[PDB]
C-alpha cells in the first residue's frame, strides 16, 4: 500500500492514494552531452512525454 | 541523414560547423544534429522564416 526508495531529487514514492516519481535536473548531466565549446548558456524549454 | 543501426531510446549527437572567412552573425554558424532521420536541425522546416 505504500513504498518509498530513492533520495531527494530522485525518489519513487507512493503517497495518500497517488504514485509520485522525481527526477533531480542536475542529475540528468545535460552540460556533459555536448562540449562547452558554442555554447555558454543552457536552458531546457519543453517537454513531451 | 545518418541511416545507421540505430535504437530506440538512442540519441545521436552530431556538430555541423563552418569554419569560412566570411562571418555571418551568430545563431547560424553551427547547428546540432540528434536524430539524424531527415533532421534539418530545426523543430520547424519553414522557408518564410
Amino acid at each position: 500500500g505504500k513504498g518509498n526508495v530513492g533520495a531527494s531529487g530522485n525518489e519513487l514514492k507512493l503517497s495518500n492514494r497517488q504514485i509520485e516519481a522525481s527526477v533531480r535536473l542536475s542529475d540528468l548531466k545535460i552540460f556533459s552531452d555536448y562540449p562547452e565549446s558554442l555554447g555558454n548558456t543552457r536552458q531546457l524549454k519543453q517537454v513531451s512525454v | 541523414t545518418l541511416p545507421a543501426l540505430v535504437g530506440p531510446y538512442e540519441d545521436i549527437r552530431a556538430v555541423l560547423n563552418y569554419g569560412g572567412s566570411i562571418v555571418m552573425p551568430r545563431g547560424c554558424s553551427a547547428i546540432a544534429l540528434s536524430h539524424g532521420v531527415n533532421d534539418s536541425g530545426q523543430f520547424m522546416l519553414d522557408f518564410n522564416d
